[PDB]
């Protein structure tokens, strides 16, 4: 399913989905990668 | 990059001591950070890997603790099995940094070598040089002076030496002493001997071989 | 249960490619951190890289100025490392690690026992092993003359371990590595027991037994 691109936003993180940026809730996100804390982390919906 | 620093870079404690690693990072890494054990020739194992939290199996003595950029490992009790090199870890940022090592050993109490000497093998001398080896087998604490003496010459540039890393459980150090020479200077001398002086001993203890003995 | 194992040349000449590769067992190479770390002799830990199969990603620490490769072979559950344009700047003990990870955090919980890489332009020399023959008493091989490192040794193919000292090798004026391998004994035993040195120094690809009797 939808694959995301989120970095923190400067709960919340700014993301990204496959050329537009999307803001998300830390909670229905889920990590599929190592969180990075300055740079981006690939994340997936909880829905799936 | 984020340099990482322990301190100290080594340290000796007596069994039940406690005894505390510390490593400083150049940032503020918010807890990203593991510990490992490196036993000698060994290859490093986990012991913490969230600052705080112990890895299963890994002994209740080792604690993790620390906030932003300080961190530091505690033993509670220091026991002979924790002679190793400790190494910290962060994870905050690639690429992942390590410490430089913090080495532990034990101080224990004063015990006075075995010593022991070996001549050169008839193998050997066949090939045109021979090795005697004097052992020095498990004493402490590490310092050590072994004299060669050739009929009863005091002998230097010939030798080479080499030494153990600190027992697990005896918290003790063996160390090789080798000198070499052609098999023609081998045989145009006699008495070959290597005295010991060490803490333990009273008076250094000297062994000693004939050419052709028995 | 789960294990690493690298495996590759211990030897390879400067300015040409270093080539490892690790053997995984009890895991999958398809669901975490796959990575290598290096330490040169008498040195620290250095992070190479990273591999990762869920989003498909490496990491390359920059010190290795794209030189390093990682590859994954989920076919046969091992990955494989290979460094370019090598100097003795890459001479080191290679370890295979598995890196677990939880949100933020991350950590090596199990590592192969790493392989040495000499970078040198020299060939490899296998040894020659003569003995060092013998209340308590010693008894020990000496390992003379090879190049490169490492040598294993082992007494009645491992049935002895209590009370060997397997000494670090030392660098002679030949640019040849030596070491010695004793063992305190009773000398109950010096009549009875037979005492064998096994001695292997793949670099060379060679394997001898040498029994120390008086
Ligand atoms: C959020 O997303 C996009 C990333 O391209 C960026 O343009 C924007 O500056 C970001 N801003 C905040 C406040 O997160
Ligand atoms: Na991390």
């Amino acid at each position: 399913c939808v694959t995301l691109e989120c970095r923190q936003v400067n709960e919340i993180k700014n993301c990204s989905f496959n050329k537009v940026y999307a803001l998300f809730y830390r909670l229905d996100i889920v990590p599929l990668e190592e969180e990075r804390k300055g740079n981006s982390s690939k994340y997936r919906l909880i829905n799936c | 990059d984020i340099q990482m620093t322990q301190s100290p870079s080594s340290l000796s404690a007596s069994v039940g001591d406690s005894v505390t690693v510390t490593c400083r990072a150049s940032q503020g890494i918010d807890k990203e950070l593991s510990w490992y054990q490196q036993k000698p020739g060994k290859a490093p194992t986990l012991l913490i890997y969230a600052a705080s939290s112990l890895q299963t199996g890994v002994s209740s003595r080792f604690s993790g603790s620390g906030s932003g950029t300080d961190y530091t490992l505690t033993i509670s009790s220091l026991q002979p099995e924790d002679v190793a090199t400790y190494y910290c870890l962060q994870d905050y940022a690639t690429p992942y940094s390590f410490g430089q090592g913090t080495k532990v050993e034990i101080k224990r109490t004063v015990a006075a070598p075995s010593v022991f000497i070996f001549p050169p093998s008839d193998e050997q001398l066949k090939s045109g040089t021979a090795s005697v080896v004097c052992l020095l087998n498990n004493f402490y604490p590490r310092e050590a002076k072994v004299q060669w003496k050739v009929d009863n010459a005091l002998q230097s540039g010939n030798s080479q030496e080499s030494v153990t890393e600190q027992d697990s459980k005896d918290s003790t150090y063996s160390l090789s002493s080798t000198l070499t020479l052609s098999k023609a200077d081998y045989e145009k001398h006699k008495v070959y001997a290597c005295e010991v002086t060490h803490q333990g001993l009273s008076s250094p203890v000297t062994k000693s071989f004939n050419r052709g003995e028995c | 249960q789960v294990q690493l194992q690298e495996s590759g040349p211990g030897l390879v000449k400067p300015s040409e490619t270093l080539s490892l590769t690790c053997a995984v067992s009890g895991a999958s190479i398809s669901s975490n951190y796959w990575s290598w770390i290096r330490q040169p002799p008498g040195k620290g830990l250095e992070w190479i890289g990273r591999i990762y199969d869920p989003t498909d990603s490496t990491d390359y620490n920059p010190s290795l100025e794209s030189r390093a490769t990682i590859s994954k072979d989920t076919s046969k559950n091992h990955f494989s490392l290979t460094l370019s344009s090598v100097t003795a700047a890459d001479t080191a003990v290679y370890f295979c690690a598995r890196g677990l990870w939880s949100g933020y955090f991350f950590w090596f919980d199990v590592w192969g026992p790493g392989v040495l890489v000499t970078v040198s332009s020299a060939s490899t020399k296998g040894p020659s092993v003569f003995p060092l023959a013998p209340g308590t008493a010693a008894l020990g091989c000496l390992v003379k003359d090879y190049f490169p490192e490492p040598v294993t040794v082992s007494w009645n193919s491992g049935a002895l371990t209590s009370g060997v000292h397997t000494f670090p090798a030392v660098l002679q004026s030949s640019g040849l590595y030596s070491l010695s391998s004793v063992v305190t004994v009773p000398s109950s035993s010096l009549g009875t027991q037979t005492y064998i040195c096994n001695v292997n120094h793949k670099p060379s690809n060679t394997k001898v037994d040498k029994r120390v009797e008086p």
